[PDB]
């Protein structure tokens, strides 16, 4: 049970730097004080990432999501091919309380959405569940600086998260902080497109970046926490 | 006492010996053309039959290594003895006398 | 010894190198999270109603306590042939994600359920990859799906464009044009429906009679591992030569307390050149040390065959508190080069005549 | 090779003696190092000291005289040279 | 060609034609104080 | 060894580290080549005439 | 199968290069060797009498 | 610029003759000022 | 003509005499073919490397 709208609005498509930001730890192996090359999946320095201010986009290898967000307006996710019932889609959402992570044949509309009332309940983004696969549910995972990392590789799909306080106001922040893993789902889908999901006022700005294959070179204080790195294939002194 | 790199026929020498240690050690993490690079996974993995057969692969691979990093010692080791001599003679010359 | 690495009768004065010896192992132990749930088989072997090979039906089993022996002792499978691992050993691994289907087929088709395999059923119903690893089951159900009667509720695929990719389900039902004329959804001439029934009845002979059919499949070292086989937990002891299990990862050493902080999604840590040294076991969620046991070889200390026979034992980098007949013998005397037996100290400084290391050596009197 | 495996031992063992002249081969590099250094130094039959009192003609020699005062028995360059490399 | 390469050397002839001729200059001229 | 051929280069990759350290000699014949000249015929500090 | 042959080429030819290799490690020790001779003789008969 | 060496790009060549700090080939090498 | 690789192709001057269909100078490195359809000499040098 759910509606069109009237107001096609418009995110500009603006395009910034990525500057030294977008990397995770990659396995679950402590190491101090050394320096580490690794190949894998991550998203290139000084890149073209994009900003918004829910259009379908492509999901290719891999995503990063980051979100300047106030007072978490974002609630969640929705993966697959055509988004109908007729394939097998992913739904992720955050509410107030624990995460719902289901894996149904959920038939979509166009603009889902949850809605607040002016004592919070409403949910209509689709309109019919029938044949559901997998259920997950754990804690919830929400000037806030709000960055995620979703790969999708051998039927194995895996989430990274990091949250930050955040000052500055436009530009992304020139530091570097490492992704630490998330959440790990043993469910084979070829998924290749994905949503935003917004809870309107039933009384949007955030930046999005693609993953290539490469090599960086990490460095491990005595701590074990990932402090420096640098990407082989972006200079001559690199 | 204030300059640097003065010293650097020693840490060179260091270095070479720490680097060709680190290599070797380093090596024994590669395949070889088997099917894991550690022993104790394939000996409780499956039948002796074909134990045999990767053993027999990590065997020849990591003798190879151990040959190369021998020969590189003992060359390292001869120039060392050389330079070593030169030495002991300009010890024995230019200190107990007037060169 | 001496004698014999030497190869001669007689011995000059010095000092030589024999062999090696080692710290052995003293006993075992095993570390597993304590997690009791019985890991479901009889649901899917001992079922009653089996799905027709072009619906094979596939289950994902994870996160549980399986037994294969069960299995193994078994007389009842007539075929029981693992691909990736001896059958033997399945009860000493640890996987996740594994995945079971089952189906019946005819009693002549089992051959046809082989990797690279080719014939009606391996290329139009169901296919194996040829880098398959795991295992494939197959018994005998002529008395429990054979009726008098004969039995038709079993069918399979017959016809299709071309050919199927490994691990994939095929159930349109639609007329199949094997002609030059559209069929337009109906059965006649040169137009047959794609699927086809079985004729099982007791009186048919082998190579007819309906064949139950289970394959598992596993996989390796995709992530911390969480089916595994039949354990028995034991305790912790610290301080001594052992080896351990830790959740699958095994190796020899001695454990010690360790102050090293990981961070909450570890579970072990290696320092240098893939050499693991942190572990953490998963019932204390403690962080250990392993430290390699100890080893080095062992030198003879002699003063010549023609003066004497009495000899002095060395061994090389070994501290002096696990030496082992010579396991006391004389004054034990301990140096920066390990230790030595069979020699007095003193507080004297003479010319040195055997070197022994460390600025210090030997000399005869004894 | 073999990492405590017995297996690994006796398929080794029918490759011969390779290893026997493997291993022969470090002993005699240590051997040589020890005769370096021993051949180098070992230049003097007996140890001479100098007499507490130092007038050598108005050289001033003690940068390059051993210290008592340091435990180590080294002069200042020596302590130096020992500190400066890592 | 098939994977090898040569380098040149860092001092060519004419250098080393200079060093001989500023040698034997010296040495004819000076004696070997020049040393 | 390969001749520009994607198989023999992931074939090869598999028995480790074996060109780097093949390639770090023939940089140090070199060197000692360039030294040696230098060293035998660089004694004097100007050049005379 | 063009992967075993392959094989059988890539050990045959990396043994090769490790053999040259290690020729060309002694040649150069020695020409070192000369080298030194060669510079000591100048200094000492050239920049003056022996 | 071009060199009996190679190529060599990134660098402005002088027609100065000074002391040898990074030895690159044929007589010729490189140092800093830019 | 079945013969396979890559380089950089050069019009030659080299004399073949009309039965050779090929030359190769050493180590059975092909150096020059003639074409079928214009049955005129040609020489192949590998791209540049280093
Ligand atoms: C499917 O059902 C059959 C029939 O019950 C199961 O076979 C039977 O399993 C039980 C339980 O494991 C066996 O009982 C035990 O047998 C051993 C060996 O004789 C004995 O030492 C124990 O004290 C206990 O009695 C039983 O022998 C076995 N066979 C029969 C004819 O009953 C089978 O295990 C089931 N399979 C699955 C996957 O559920
Ligand atoms: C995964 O889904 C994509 C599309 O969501 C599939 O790509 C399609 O493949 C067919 C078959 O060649 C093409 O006709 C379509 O044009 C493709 N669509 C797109 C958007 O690329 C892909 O085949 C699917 N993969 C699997 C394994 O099911
Ligand atoms: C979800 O699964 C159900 C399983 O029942 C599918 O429903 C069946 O679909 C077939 C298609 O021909 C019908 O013949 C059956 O009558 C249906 N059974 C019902 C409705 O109980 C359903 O098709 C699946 N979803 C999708 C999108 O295919
Ligand atoms: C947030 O979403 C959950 C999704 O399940 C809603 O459902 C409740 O979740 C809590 C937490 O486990 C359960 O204890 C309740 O029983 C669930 N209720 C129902 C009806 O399923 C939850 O209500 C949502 N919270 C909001 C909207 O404030
Ligand atoms: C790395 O870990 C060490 C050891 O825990 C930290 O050192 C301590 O840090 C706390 C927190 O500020 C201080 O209260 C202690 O006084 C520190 N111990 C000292 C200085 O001996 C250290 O801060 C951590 N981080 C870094 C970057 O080293
Ligand atoms: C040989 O082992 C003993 C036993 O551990 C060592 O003695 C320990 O030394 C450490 C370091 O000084 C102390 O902290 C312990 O209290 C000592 N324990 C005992 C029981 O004496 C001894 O130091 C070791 N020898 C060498 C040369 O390392
Ligand atoms: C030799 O030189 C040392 C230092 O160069 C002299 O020692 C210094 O003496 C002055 C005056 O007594 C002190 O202020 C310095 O602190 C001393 N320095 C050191 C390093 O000892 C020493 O007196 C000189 N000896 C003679 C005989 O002239
Ligand atoms: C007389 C002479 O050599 N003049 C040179 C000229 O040839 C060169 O092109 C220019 C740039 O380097 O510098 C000056
Ligand atoms: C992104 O691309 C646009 C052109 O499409 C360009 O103007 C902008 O500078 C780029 N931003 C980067 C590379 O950070
Ligand atoms: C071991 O079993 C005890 C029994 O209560 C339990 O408290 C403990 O958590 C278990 N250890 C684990 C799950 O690592
Ligand atoms: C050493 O042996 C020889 C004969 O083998 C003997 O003549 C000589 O006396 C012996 N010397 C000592 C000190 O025993
Ligand atoms: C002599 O050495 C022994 C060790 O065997 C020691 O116990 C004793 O105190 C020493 N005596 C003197 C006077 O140094
Ligand atoms: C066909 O090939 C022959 C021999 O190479 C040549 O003489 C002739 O011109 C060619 N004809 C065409 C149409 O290419």
């Amino acid at each position: 049970q759910c509606v069109n709208l009237t107001t096609r609005t418009q995110l500009p498509p603006a395009y910034t730097n990525s500057f030294t930001r977008g990397v995770y730890y990659p396995d679950k192996v402590f190491r101090s004080s050394v320096l580490h090359s690794t190949q894998d999946l991550f998203l290139p320095f000084f890149s073209n990432v994009t900003w918004f201010h829910n259009p379908v986009l492509p999901f290719n290898d891999g995503v990063y999501f980051a979100s300047t967000e106030k007072s978490n307006i974002i609630r969640g996710w929705i993966f697959g091919t055509t988004l109908d019932s007729k394939t097998q889609s992913l739904l992720i959402v955050n509410n107030a309380t624990n995460v719902v992570i289901k894996v149904c044949e959920f038939q979509f509309c166009n603009d889902p959405f949850l809605d607040v009332y002016y004592m919070k309940s409403e949910f209509r983004v689709y309109s019919s569940a029938n044949n559901c696969t997998f259920e997950y549910v754990s804690q919830p995972f929400l000037k806030n600086l709000r960055e995620f990392v979703f790969k999708n590789i051998d039927g194995y799909f895996k989430i990274y998260s990091k949250h930050t306080p955040i000052n500055l106001v436009r530009d992304l922040p020139q530091g570097f902080s490492a992704l630490e893993p998330l959440v790990d789902l043993p469910i084979g889908i070829n998924i290749t497109r994905f949503q935003t999901l917004l809870a309107l006022h039933r009384s949007a700005a955030y930046y999005v970046g693609y993953l290539q294959p490469r090599t960086f070179l990490l460095k491990y204080n005595e701590n074990g926490t990932i402090t420096d790195a640098v990407d082989c294939a972006l200079d001559p002194l690199s | 006492s204030s300059t640097a790199s003065a010293l650097g026929k020693l840490q060179d020498v260091v270095n070479q010996n720490a680097q060709a240690l680190n290599t070797l050690v380093k090596q024994l993490s590669s395949n070889f053309g088997a099917i894991s690079s550690v022993l104790n996974d394939i000996l409780s993995r499956l039948d002796p039959p074909e134990a045999e057969v990767q053993i027999d692969r990590l065997i020849t691979g990591r003798l190879q290594s151990l040959q190369t990093y021998v020969t590189q010692q003992l060359i390292r080791a001869a120039e060392i003895r050389a330079s070593a001599n030169l030495a002991a003679t300009k010890m024995s010359e230019c200190v107990l006398g007037q060169s | 010894e001496t004698k014999c690495t030497l190869k001669s009768f007689t011995v000059e004065k010095g000092i030589y190198q024999t062999s090696n010896f080692r710290v052995q192992p003293t006993e075992s132990i095993v570390r597993f999270p304590n997690i009791t749930n019985l890991c479901p088989f009889g649901e899917v072997f001992n079922a009653t109603r089996f799905a027709s090979v072009y619906a094979w039906n596939r289950k994902r089993i994870s996160n549980c306590v399986a037994d294969y022996s069960v299995l193994y002792n078994s007389a009842s499978f007539s075929t029981f042939k693992c691909y990736g691992v001896s059958p033997t050993k399945l009860n000493d691994l640890c996987f996740t994600n594994v995945y079971a289907d089952s189906f019946v087929i005819r009693g002549d088709e089992v051959r046809q359920i082989a990797p690279g395999q080719t014939g009606k059923i391996a290329d139009y119903n169901y296919k194996l990859p040829d880098d398959f690893t795991g295992c494939v089951i197959a018994w005998n159900s002529n008395n429990l799906d054979s009726k008098v009667g004969g039995n038709y509720n079993y069918r399979y695929r017959l016809f299709r464009k071309s050919n199927l990719k490994p691990f994939e389900r095929d159930i349109s039902t639609e007329i199949y044009q094997a002609g030059s004329t559209p069929c337009n959804g109906v059965q006649g001439f040169n137009c047959y429906f794609p699927l086809q029934s079985y004729g099982f009845q007791p009186t048919n002979g082998v190579g007819y009679q309906p064949y139950r059919v289970v394959v598992l499949s596993f996989e390796l070292l995709h992530a911390p591992a969480t089916v595994c086989g039949p354990k028995k937990s034991t305790n912790l002891v610290k301080n001594k030569c052992v080896n351990f299990n830790f959740n699958g990862l095994t190796g020899t050493g001695v454990l010690t307390e360790s102050n090293k902080k990981f961070l909450p999604f570890q579970q072990f840590g290696r320092d240098i050149a893939d050499t693991t040294d942190a572990v953490r076991d998963p019932q204390t969620l403690e962080i250990l040390d392993i430290t390699p046991c100890s080893f080095g070889g062992v030198s003879v200390i002699t003063p010549g065959t023609n003066t004497s026979n009495q000899v002095a034992v060395l061994y090389q980098g070994v501290n002096c508190t696990e030496v082992p007949v010579y396991s006391t013998g004389s004054n034990v005397f301990q140096t920066r080069a390990g230790c030595l037996i069979g020699a007095e100290h003193v507080n004297n400084s003479y010319e040195c005549d055997i070197p022994i290391g460390a600025g210090i050596c030997a000399s005869y009197q004894s | 090779i073999c990492g405590d495996s017995t297996e690994c031992s006796n398929l080794l063992l029918q490759y011969g003696s390779f290893c026997t002249q493997l291993n022969r081969a470090l002993t005699g590099i240590a051997v040589e190092q020890d005769k370096n250094t021993q051949e180098v130094f070992a230049q003097v039959k007996q140890i001479y000291k100098t007499p507490p009192i130092k007038d050598f003609g108005g050289f001033n020699f003690s940068q390059i005289l051993p210290d008592p005062s340091k435990p180590s028995k080294r002069s200042f360059i020596e302590d130096l040279l020992f500190n400066k490399v890592t | 060609f098939n994977g090898l390469t040569v380098l040149p050397p860092l001092l060519t002839d004419e250098m080393i034609a200079q060093y001989t001729s500023a040698l034997l200059a010296g040495t004819i001229t000076s004696g070997w104080t020049f040393g």
